[PDB]
């Protein structure tokens, strides 16, 4: 888990390998990219109660709010099974109705 | 005999000398364990979390 | 000089305050996915909740008490530095 340590990257797995004074690693790395931008919110005030995503995060593009998770985009619709409420919304700052 | 003079100043300046580059050599090798010590904590701690 | 010399290093401090600045400026931004691959911009409010829904707590600590932890933040890094 310590990132930096073997590899360069998310880490899978490794081989060894033999030499003549030595050892010789073959680190197998997980890498991203064809990245994209959208438009984010911290949490969802419905009905006045604050909802927060329960793993991932909150994106839009434009038109329509779907949770995704953080390493790879997935879109699934907004339900009350991937997310949890909190009280009521008056101090967060960055609330967006829907 | 300023040669047996000379053989005198030579060999006590090249124990001293030997003295000196021994113990840069020790230094040297600690400053570059911990030197490792500082790489391994600014890679770990800085660029995620622990 | 008298027999001996000191040579200078390679890489001159304006060079070192260069890359701090840019080690710091990229952890600031972009969290951590700037050390895998490529930068991503990132709010710094969804970077501090990652950082304690990593150590346990909840990420509602944070969205709801922000103002006395940017207050404790200030105050600390002030008295840090007039210690020094
Ligand atoms: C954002 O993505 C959503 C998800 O696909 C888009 O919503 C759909 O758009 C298509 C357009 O052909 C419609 O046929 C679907 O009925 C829409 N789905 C829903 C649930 O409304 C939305 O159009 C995208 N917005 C932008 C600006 O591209
Ligand atoms: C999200 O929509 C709701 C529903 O309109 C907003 O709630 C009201 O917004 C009006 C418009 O300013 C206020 O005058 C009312 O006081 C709000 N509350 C009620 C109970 O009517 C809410 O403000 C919207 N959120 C944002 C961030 O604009």
């Amino acid at each position: 888990k310590r990132v930096d340590f073997c590899g360069k990257g998310y880490h899978l797995m490794s081989f060894p390998q033999s030499a003549p004074h030595g050892v010789v690693f073959l680190h197998v790395t997980y890498v991203p990219a064809q990245e994209k931008n959208f438009t984010t919110a911290p949490a969802i005030c419905h009905d006045g109660k604050a909802h927060f995503p329960r793993e991932g995060v909150f994106v839009s593009n434009g038109t329509h709010w779907f949770v995704t998770q953080r390493n790879f985009y997935e879109p699934q619709i907004i339900t009350t099974d991937n997310t949890f409420v909190s009280g009521n919304c008056d101090v967060v700052i960055g609330i967006v109705n829907n | 005999e300023a040669e047996v003079q000379i053989d005198r100043l030579i060999t006590g300046r090249l124990q001293s000398l030997q003295t000196y580059v021994t113990q840069q050599l020790i230094r040297a090798a600690e400053i570059r364990a911990s030197a490792n010590l500082a790489a391994t904590k600014m890679s770990e701690c800085v660029l995620g979390q622990s | 000089f008298n027999g001996l010399t000191v040579l200078p290093p390679l890489l001159t401090d304006e060079m070192i305050a260069q890359y701090t600045s840019a080690l710091l400026a990229g952890t600031i931004t972009s969290g951590w996915t700037f050390g895998a691959g490529a930068a991503l911009q990132i709010p710094f409010a969804m970077q501090m909740a990652y950082r304690f829904n990593g150590i346990g707590v909840t990420q509602n600590v944070l969205y709801e008490n922000q103002k006395l932890i940017a207050n404790q933040f200030n105050s600390a890094i002030g008295k840090i530095q007039d210690s020094l």
